[PDB]
């Protein structure tokens, strides 16, 4: 089951891949950030660990960042 | 048209031309006191046939009738005059007495199978077939 | 005079001749180029596909290589491919390249820059020679190095002597 | 008449329908072979092509990492300033990879298959360069002292690497000439290296110096580490008088950029890695200007000045001249020489042209003695006011 | 009415598209490529499609591509040099003979 979600990582892993640096890593936790309101309730921050990296192509790109990687060096 | 049988045509057209222009191009003449020009280009073509109409006849609409005054005769169990509906002026013409097959019942003439008395007169002999009991 | 004009319709005619003979026939023949050259010119025009970038030749490398710099700001390293010969072409030329995989298919391009614009202005003199007055020989000693290598060459290469500039 | 007018209209005619033949065959776009050296080019680039080389884009190697996937990784930064951390192939073999110099990686997979040709990052400065042309010793004015001195310094010990070993001494790197203009330090610069027969690299003093500073550092830079590599070179610097000039600066643009090219060409020579396989012939006609760093030995081992010849020698340039020329051998070289000393070796030939000009006008192929001998009066007397020799002489 | 619906079904499919990019000819070639640069990317030679203008060949008018390959589609009735456009921006006063005048 790891294997089969970690097989398009590495795809992505393999060639052609960039080089980008880390704007802020927001590191903020998988359980509940605050519980909407509005028109139907839930989470929309539903989003685990996450960093926003700057490409070096001039975009920038939001991502959610993995939890193997070491967090203290990111 | 077949395929196959057209496709001969073409191949037999090409080759003469290719090949006789191949030589005919290249050898020099002009200069030569024999002249017959140092260039000369060889190209045939193929032609197909197209719809025949042997003697006129008239079109009216798509055409669910085609006539001409001018009659010829044909044969029954060979209708190769394959008529369009609704034409019964063609069909035993306008009404037979040169056959044998004499009107009795007059300008009733369906497109189909019109068979009427063939005692009242004879110009011609009328061998039976038993084909369509073998078919059966 | 006779033999001159003679010549020259032959020059003329066995560069035409000869390119020719060898195609038409070779059509006909079972084995040679017949085909596969009219393909070959075919096939470019399919392996280079539309668009096409566009580069600049700088130098050809003996290597089977050239730098030719494509128009995406950056620099590529091209291979002679897609038919094409690598000594035909001279430098300063712009060349069409397949982008698909980088080959340079061929030369037509220069895609003309200003700068050789500013440089060539025609002439069309207000006065000129034979309607200034006085002092002829003034303008005859200037001829010397300007006008007379220009007008006959020859007097200056039989001499010898290095041709005034 | 009607012959010729037919074969015209004719084999015009002829390319026209040709018009899908003479793209392929000859060239001119669409195929520009001729299926005798290209088969073989074209079949080895192919193989290549299938795999991950073609499209590549020229990149470079800023680092050597070991870091994520594969124990050989490498940061490449490609000429659009992205980076990409790339592998390396077996695939075809790398021949030419250093840091920092041009490596190919490819678009669709980016992985090294063949890294560029050695320091090929000034594409400028090389396709100028003739290499080792022929110039006749019958335009290279004089026997004179002065010409073999050179020499013994430069073609001796390129020809023959031999002799200086057995002996255990140190080879010849540097030579200077130095001397007023046109007395051919030029001329014979050129005339020795083919001689020699060893790679002739001319570069210009204003081509070293660019626009922006530190632009003149990677020229320079990457012009002697090419030198270097390759086997056997001789970068003949070519006129520098304030293309050289001593280091200052004056806050407006400064003699910073010239000092630039001079510095870097000081930073490699001696530095902590010696000068490589690299002879240095230097042109001033100032030393006055030049840094003390580079009139020291280590590139400049021997001074020699060629400058302004000696009495003999201005007829020795007369005879020479003469040899090209097709004019009389009943004009006596020797009366030409003593009408007209202190000439340089460019007055010499403007008194064989001269004598020409009045040659023409009289409408005779061949030159005269009174045409020289008035051509040799005019010079002592009216170009002595141009000429370059009293500024040059006293810098050198 | 009718017409107007009839047409619109189609339009949805034909709007689907890689975008499109604005131009200026160079020049053309005689092979019916022609050299285009465009303004934001690079010049490329690409083909003209004829069902729509072939007025697109001509040098020096500007063009509309429709991108599927930077294919020309037509060329552009306004047209601008930077000559004109330096007059324009400038503003300059303009003024009759009285004001110098006297």
């Amino acid at each position: 089951k790891i294997k089969e979600n970690s097989e398009k990582i590495k795809v992505n892993k393999t060639l052609p891949y960039l080089v980008s640096n880390v704007i802020e890593l927001l590191d903020v936790d998988p359980n509940d950030q605050e519980e909407d309101g509005a028109n139907i309730d839930l989470d929309s921050q539903r989003k685990g660990k996450c960093a926003v990296i700057k490409t070096s192509t001039r975009q920038t790109y939001f991502l959610p960042v993995i939890g193997l990687v070491d967090a203290e060096k990111l | 048209e077949v395929p196959k049988e057209k496709e001969k045509e073409k191949v037999s057209t090409a080759v003469l031309s290719i090949t006789a222009k191949a030589k005919k191009k290249e050898k020099e003449k002009e200069k030569k006191e024999e002249e017959k020009m140092e260039v000369d280009e060889a190209e045939k073509k193929e032609e197909k046939e197209k719809k025949k109409e042997p003697e006129p006849n008239f079109q009216l609409l798509d055409n669910p009738a085609r006539v001409m005054p001018a009659q010829l005769k044909v044969l029954s169990m060979t209708e190769t005059c394959r008529y369009q509906p609704f034409k019964p002026l063609s069909i035993g013409g306008i009404i037979i007495l040169k056959d044998t097959s004499e009107d009795i019942e007059e300008l009733v003439e369906p497109v189909a199978a019109h068979g009427p008395k063939i005692e009242e007169e004879e110009q011609e002999p009328e061998p039976p077939e038993p084909f369509e009991y073998i078919d059966d | 005079t006779q033999c001159r004009l003679k010549l020259l319709k032959l020059e003329r005619i066995k560069d035409y001749l000869l390119m020719e003979e060898e195609f038409i026939r070779n059509q006909e023949q079972m084995k040679p180029l017949e085909e596969k050259q009219e393909e070959e010119r075919s096939k470019v025009d399919d392996l280079r596909g539309t668009p096409m970038s566009v580069g600049t030749l700088e130098e050809i490398i003996d290597d089977n290589h050239a730098i030719v710099s494509t128009s995406v700001g950056s620099e590529h390293y091209v291979s002679i491919l897609s038919f094409v010969d690598k000594d035909l072409l001279e430098p300063g030329c712009s060349v069409l390249l397949n982008h698909k995989v980088h080959a340079v298919i061929g030369v037509l391009m220069d895609d003309t820059d200003p700068l050789v614009t500013v440089m060539k202005v025609e002439k069309a003199p207000q006065e000129t020679y034979a309607d200034i007055g006085g002092l002829d020989n003034q303008i005859q000693e200037i001829k010397e190095s300007v006008e007379l290598p220009l007008t006959h060459p020859e007097y200056y290469e039989e001499m010898g002597i290095k041709p005034p500039k | 008449q009607s012959t010729y007018s037919r074969q015209i209209k004719q084999v015009e005619d002829d390319i026209q329908q040709l018009l899908k033949k003479i793209n392929e065959l000859t060239g001119i776009k669409e195929s520009d072979t001729g299926l005798a050296p290209p088969a073989l080019w074209d079949l080895a680039a192919d193989k290549q092509t299938l795999q991950s080389e073609q499209p590549l884009q020229v990149a470079r190697c800023t680092k050597i990492i070991n870091a994520d996937s594969e124990d050989p990784k490498y940061i490449i930064n490609v000429k659009q300033f992205a980076k990409f951390v790339v592998d390396l192939s077996d695939q075809v073999a790398p021949t030419d990879i250093e840091e920092g110099m041009r490596v190919g990686v490819d678009r669709n997979k980016y992985q090294i298959h063949i890294p560029l040709p050695p320091k090929i990052d000034p594409t400028v400065t090389m396709m100028q360069v003739e290499e080792k042309p022929d110039v006749t010793y019958s335009d290279v004015g004089g026997c004179k002292e002065q010409i073999e001195k050179l020499r013994e310094v430069v073609e001796t010990p390129l020809l023959h690497p031999e002799r200086f070993v057995n002996l255990g001494i140190e080879p010849p790197k540097g030579v200077l000439l130095f001397g007023p203009p046109g007395t051919g330090k030029t001329l014979c610069a050129r005339a020795v290296a083919n001689r020699t027969d060893a790679c002739f690299i001319p570069v210009i003093g204003s081509e070293l110096v660019q626009k922006y500073v530190g632009e003149g550092a990677r020229m320079v830079r990457e012009l002697f580490e090419m030198a270097r590599t390759k086997k056997a070179c001789l970068i003949f610097f070519d006129e520098i008088d304030a293309i050289g000039g001593a280091r200052f600066d004056d806050g407006a643009g400064g003699d910073n950029e010239v000092q630039r090219t001079m510095l870097e060409l000081i930073n490699q020579l001696d530095g902590f890695d010696p000068r490589g396989n690299i002879k240095v012939l230097m042109a001033t006609n100032r030393p006055d200007t030049l840094d003390p760093a580079l009139m020291r030995p280590g590139r400049l081992d021997r001074k020699i000045e060629f400058s302004l010849p000696d009495l003999e020698g201005r007829t020795h340039i007369f005879k020479i001249h003469a040899r090209s020329m097709s004019v009389e051998r009943d004009i006596r070289f020797e009366l030409l020489a003593r009408l007209c000393p202190n000439s340089t070796g460019a007055e010499i030939r403007s008194v064989c042209t001269e004598a020409g000009m009045f040659a023409i006008r009289a409408r005779r192929k061949i030159a005269t003695e009174k045409d020289f001998l008035e051509a040799v009066n005019k010079v002592i007397k009216s170009y002595a006011k141009f000429s370059a020799t009293p500024r040059y002489m006293t810098y050198n | 009415l009718n017409a107007k619906v009839r047409l619109l079904r189609e339009e949805l499919q034909l709007l689907q598209e890689q975008g499109s990019y604005v131009g200026e000819v160079v020049r053309a070639m005689d092979k019916k490529k022609v050299l285009v640069k465009v303004h934001p990317e690079g010049k490329f030679v690409v083909d003209v499609d004829k069902n729509i203008d072939i007025n697109d060949v001509t040098p020096n008018c500007r063009v509309a591509l429709r991108n599927d390959s930077y294919t020309l589609h037509k060329i552009l009735p306004n047209k601008v040099d930077p000559l004109v456009s330096l007059m324009m921006v400038e503003k300059v006063p303009d003024s009759t003979y009285e004001m110098i005048g006297g």
